[PDB]
């Protein structure tokens, strides 16, 4: 059978104060005709539906539309929820989208269902994990939470194989977490920031697919090929390229996992980020002096030296005139701030001479005035202790 | 300076005598919880009720005297506020009780008793209004002005430490950190002077003041950078800086704009929030010789904050879990009752106009 | 056909910090037994679904398990807005639910549709008028005003119904929910337009074969005529609101006219009472539950008349009611006496010097010879200083 | 006193040439409009232009001078901010300036530049800024210190006339009725006695007394509007005027056998609810002298939670059909779609910068 990957949608996203609603209508409209033509039998969203517990109303009439045009296909939408979307919200719509060949998941602990295709036989099972909460599963603490999920996740496998029977049913596992060695953006918010840093991937139970997303940027975990993301569909933190954007159409085989096409989606609102100096920011936009774009292209201007005393807002505006570009943001560059840090515990257990040599550090000291001054303190300590 | 429980009795809309204790097994855990309720359900009455028990003192109400007790239930006999703190490992109780006249409802307000026992041994170390508060103050070194400061953020007053002067900044810096050597080195050269002249004149040292200026200035600066550090996640845009001027004092600086600095007092009201909580969060985790600050309640602040904001900055709020700290939220607001697992309800009985908690703080 | 009136359930709303989760869940398992018996084909509920706009999650659970359990009978559940609902919660899931034959009408100027029989036939064509705002039906723009707007929008939306009927007769239901001149007012009603046009008379609705209104809490005809009928709410949402009258309206048509509009009432599933008086009738009413055995408590309040109120009544009352089953919600004094306490605009500006000196005479009990020696003493000395 | 207008110019985030206008079509017809925008977007700038504009000053900024000018926009080199008021008929324009030292965003701030005239006849009535704080304080009759508890409650101090000390709210009361006749004829029955029978009833030593009467009576019928506006918002509590010779307001509780208790002991949310009533019945009082016709609110509405919110709102709904420009500010999503009226301000981009609407740039 046939079922569409995706993840990562965050709709109702807000992207400095501009909204993503054209991109999100037209991808979900490329969904639809995709997963009409393509003989798809499923499709399946792991997690991070919704970008806040509290979405717009604009973002609930994308997903509503897209659910109730989803109807005139044979199709089987599956819903996920990731570290974003809200419990309780998703609970309350539960059973009534399942008279829509919809069904959603949020809480932990659903018994794992099987599928049909689209004539009613039963192609594939699968035993949805959404993101499980620290206070949901259990009851040092970091091999403690891990060992949690990794019982968690192969009860629900033992439990998916059991109700496979002796049929060709294929078992897809779902998940919204990160991993080891994972291509983490900004737009990924951390999970588990106190107890975990990542996810072993030979945790997981083996299984015909396991579908994840957390990190929006498709990727394969070590080697396991059934183990793949998807990312989102769109750029969403200006680190993400808009080629890299792909929905993976797998199709099984009599029990087995066959093929995981990489169909790509188009881009309607590219991105660009400008780095370097003010002149390299010019050859960079020069490369837009003379093309037509009718959507302008969100740019990201980011300066990496010391010219960012000037008045550089006016500066590249009146640069950006001319060209049908459009400006976001200009800063200092990120890899300018990774650096300044420069540092500091605290001054508890730190004596006075640490702090007589933060004093001497911001003087012009020479090696007398290291050696005359610093006499001078280190016996009037012990004058006086 | 820790809260470890406490104990009230009619002290506002909470009738009944209650008593939550943070060593039990609900809040060992967890560190971070919550107070949720209705409006007008009590939520602030369990604040000052540690506000009354230790400075006899709420922030509403100035004064709990012979005269005007307008904090005690209506129609009740008498009140009584205890809280349970610990300091370097001692763990002190105090008391504040109030009688009216021949246990009347309406009567003569009689006169308060306060305890502040030391609780190991048992003994009593105070009888008089006047030497429990100078005892508390030179035994925890938080005065009340200092408390609101720093362990207690009230409701409404949020910004007290971002927004304050110079000197209360400076005493509660210098509360943190004993620096009396510092100023006893920068005492002497005054005298070793009259080389001992450049070095007179780069560590100023006339009576103590300059060099114990340049350690609170390192003390500000280990604060803003942990300030810094809990900030790039609630709202990004802003970062907190020691700015540079003979009194010490922070200021804002937006990353939004080219790097341009401008002072707290044009924050927005959300901003200035989330700033301020920052910083109190800071100096959570800040560690000291003198004092140290482990528990900490706050009032709400999150009306404030409109819907994105604040999912961005509860979701950050979750980062104190993996703690020992009891930071104790207050809100009322629809996002937060799931947000937080661990939580205080209060209800409200029947539109009767009392109220009570749940069923386990109840004295019985 | 035979369809169902209701209106004004008020889902999830706060009745001083009680939950009304129980009699509303006891209530929609009873309307779909009872739509499911008599063959019922739409149920309409004309207004005030929800009390609030953004409503409790069990509100929201009891809502759609609602309209999930109707599947099963076939029926076609009708939902407007009344002046409680928010109007984009409705719309956003209006399209979601015209999946489940249930229409959801919440913003002014939808066309008039054609409600299909048990059994497929065009059944009844129906207007749909939910609480009209003030400001989608006039233009940039008193009384008569607003009133002759919502007079030729109930004009505009009937003679759109009546092209709609054609030659087959069938009948058209008009919706709406306001107030009307002959309303038995309550207090959970909240007052709408209360800036102008504060009632609405019956003679200016259209004629057609029912009118299912809502707002009012209580079942009542209006002006007369049969076919336009409140329903009232299912349950009490105040006091005041008795406990009996609590009725849902099956109605049947026939061959396109109205035929039998049959009352049939809720039954209860929490009592309430009300008491009022001095202090010994209280007592005495309370003595009626000494005995009985009654598994939900009855939520009665107190309303107390004299002025027993200053004493520490709330312990005599509760002392009281110890022993009994009861679960007192309030002790409020009274309401008969706050409509008095209203003896009393009158500013200063308008009120003369003198007058300001006839208030201060008044606080004190001087007799005429003060009223005729200190008031000349004043009257005279206005004009020696201005 | 009522607004007209308001014209401003790169005031804090907002970084052009922006006036709205109360007389124009979308205000002069509801009366009740909003300010919506998002966190941080400029909604308490365009409130404090008119006190700054007025007073020389805000909520926030306590100086606003040659030294340290920390509201004008950075890489700006102006700002001004001017409105429009009238006051018993006759219309007003208070002005207010400043620039930096050659037209260039970084520089030496220079002297305000303030003025303050009369419309429909062009007559500068000062020049300075002690000359018009005096000028507008006998004109509008209210200072700044009774700006911000009558008119405009600022963010976080709603509370300024409800838990005012008595000296304060006798003051302003003071302003509303003209009580100088009521001590002149007190101080006459201080002499004119030689009888007491009038020197004990209404005797006063200055005329104090009988002007102490007039303010019992107009804070009187000042509980009575409020207790009106009061009992849709929030039915529980109640205004009253306390048995003391000092004006002090305190709440009856309903639910509580009408037990009486001061205002300072009430809650957040129910203090914000009863102060918004006291202010409602201070736009709806009238007199002879300087009345509040303008009023803006700047934020409470989060204190609130929805089930209270939501009557509040609904509320909020009867004035509608009244001529007052009462204008709120909230970022609560419960109100945009409330109120049909609306400013909205956006925030450009993520620059950092801000713009409200079209209608609204001069050009
Ligand atoms: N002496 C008293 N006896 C009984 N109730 C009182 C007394 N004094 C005040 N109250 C009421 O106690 C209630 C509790 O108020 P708070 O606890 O401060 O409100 P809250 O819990 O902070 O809710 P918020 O802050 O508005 S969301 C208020 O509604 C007061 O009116
Ligand atoms: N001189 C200035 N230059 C640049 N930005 C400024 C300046 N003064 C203020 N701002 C910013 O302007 C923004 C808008 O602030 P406000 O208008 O006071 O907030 P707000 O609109 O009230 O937001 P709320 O109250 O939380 S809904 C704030 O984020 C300030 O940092
Ligand atoms: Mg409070
Ligand atoms: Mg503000
Ligand atoms: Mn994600
Ligand atoms: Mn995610
Ligand atoms: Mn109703
Ligand atoms: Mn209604």
């Amino acid at each position: 059978m046939r079922i569409l990957h995706t993840s990562d949608w965050h709709l109702g996203q807000n992207f400095y104060s501009k909204s993503r609603e054209a991109e999100h209508q037209a991808f979900l409209d490329w969904l639809l005709e995709t997963a009409q033509t393509h003989q798809v039998d499923a499709i399946i969203v792991a997690g991070d539906v919704f970008d806040t517990g509290s979405p717009p109303s604009y973002a609930r009439t994308l997903y509503n539309r897209f659910v109730v045009n989803l109807q005139q296909t044979g199709c089987h939408l599956v819903v996920l929820a990731g570290n974003h979307d809200s419990v309780a919200t998703l609970n309350e719509s539960r059973d009534i989208m399942a008279f829509l060949n919809t069904t959603v998941v949020a809480s932990a602990g659903h018994a794992p269902q099987i599928l049909p295709r689209r004539d009613g036989t039963p192609g594939a099972v699968l035993c949805p994990i959404p993101f499980l909460r620290p206070r949901d599963i259990i009851t040092e603490k970091q091999q403690h939470l891990l060992a949690a999920i990794t019982d968690y996740y192969q009860q629900h496998y033992a439990d998916a194989c059991k109700l496979r029977g002796d049929q060709p049913l294929p078992i897809i596992a779902t998940g919204h977490l990160t991993t080891v060695g994972a291509s983490k953006s900004d737009a990924v918010r951390d999970i588990y920031i106190g107890t975990l840093d990542a996810f072993p991937a030979q945790n997981f139970p083996p299984a015909d697919y396991i579908a994840l997303g957390h990190i929006h940027r498709a990727q394969i975990i070590g080697g396991m090929e059934h183990v793949r993301y998807c990312g989102s569909p769109i750029p969403l933190s200006f680190d993400e390229c808009g080629k890299s954007k792909y929905v993976h159409l797998v199709t099984f085989s009599n029990g087995k996992l066959e093929s995981v096409e990489n169909l790509n989606v188009p881009v309607t609102q590219p991105m660009a980020v400008l780095k370097g100096d003010l002149a390299s920011i010019t050859a960079q936009l020069e490369q837009w002096r003379d093309v037509s774009q009718e959507p302008p292209v969100w740019l990201d201007i980011e300066i990496t030296t010391d010219e960012y005393l000037h008045d550089i807002q006016r500066k590249i505006q009146a640069l950006t005139e001319s060209l049908p570009v459009e400006v976001l943001l200009v800063r200092r560059s990120r890899e300018q701030r990774e650096r300044v840090l420069a540092s500091r515990e605290t001054l508890s257990e730190l004596s006075v001479e640490e702090v007589f040599n933060r004093r001497l550090a911001l003087e012009e000291l020479d090696e007398s005035q290291q050696q005359r001054l610093q006499h001078l303190f280190t016996t009037t300590l012990h004058t006086l202790a | 300076m820790k809260i470890l429980s406490l104990r009230l009795k009619n002290l506002n809309s909470l009738k009944g005598e209650w008593k939550i204790d943070f060593t039990r097994e609900p809040f060992a855990s967890n560190g971070l919880f919550a107070i949720t309720g209705p409006t007008g359900a009590g939520k602030t009455t369990l604040l000052d009720a540690i506000c009354l028990a230790l400075y006899h003192e709420t922030p509403r109400l100035s004064n709990v005297s012979q005269s005007q007790n307008d904090l005690m239930t209506r129609d009740t006999a008498e009140c009584l506020a205890e809280v349970e703190f610990e300091v370097k490992g001692e763990a002190y109780r105090a008391f504040w009780s109030q009688n009216r006249a021949r246990n009347q409802p309406d009567g003569n307000l009689q006169v308060p008793r306060v305890e502040l026992a030391r609780c190991a041994d048992g003994k009593i170390l105070a009888d008089k209004v006047k030497d429990k508060l100078e005892l508390t103050a030179t035994l925890t070194g938080l005065d009340y002005g200092r408390f609101t400061r720093s362990m207690l953020l009230s409701q409404g007053q949020f910004a007290a430490f971002l927004n304050a002067k110079p000197k209360e900044r400076a005493e509660l810096l210098e509360e943190l950190t004993g620096t009396e050597i510092y100023g006893q080195i920068s005492a002497m050269v005054f005298e070793q002077h009259k080389d001992w002249g450049y070095l007179n004149s780069l560590i100023g040292s006339k009576e103590g003041d300059k060099f114990r200026k340049f350690a609170q200035g390192l003390t500000l600066d280990n604060l803003v950078h942990l300030a810094n550090q809990q900030l790039t996640r609630l709202h990004g845009r802003y970062l907190l800086q020691r700015k540079a001027s003979e009194a010490l004092e922070v200021e804002v600086v937006d990353t939004w704009q080219a790097d341009a600095v401008r002072d707290t007092r044009t924050l927005s009201g959300g901003e200035s929030f989330l700033v301020s909580l920052a910083l109190a969060l800071a100096l959570s985790d800040l560690v000291s010789h003198k004092t140290r600050i482990d528990s900490l309640f706050l009032d709400e602040g999150f009306g404030t904050l409109d819907s994105e904001t604040l999912d961005t900055a509860l979701d950050a709020l979750d980062a104190l879990n993996a703690s020992g700290k009891t930071i104790g939220v207050i809100s009322h607001v629809e996002a937060m009752k799931e947000r937080i697992p661990v939580q205080i309800k209060v209800k409200k009985i029947n539109g009767l106009g009392y109220s009570k908690l749940e069923s386990t703080f109840a004295v019985k």
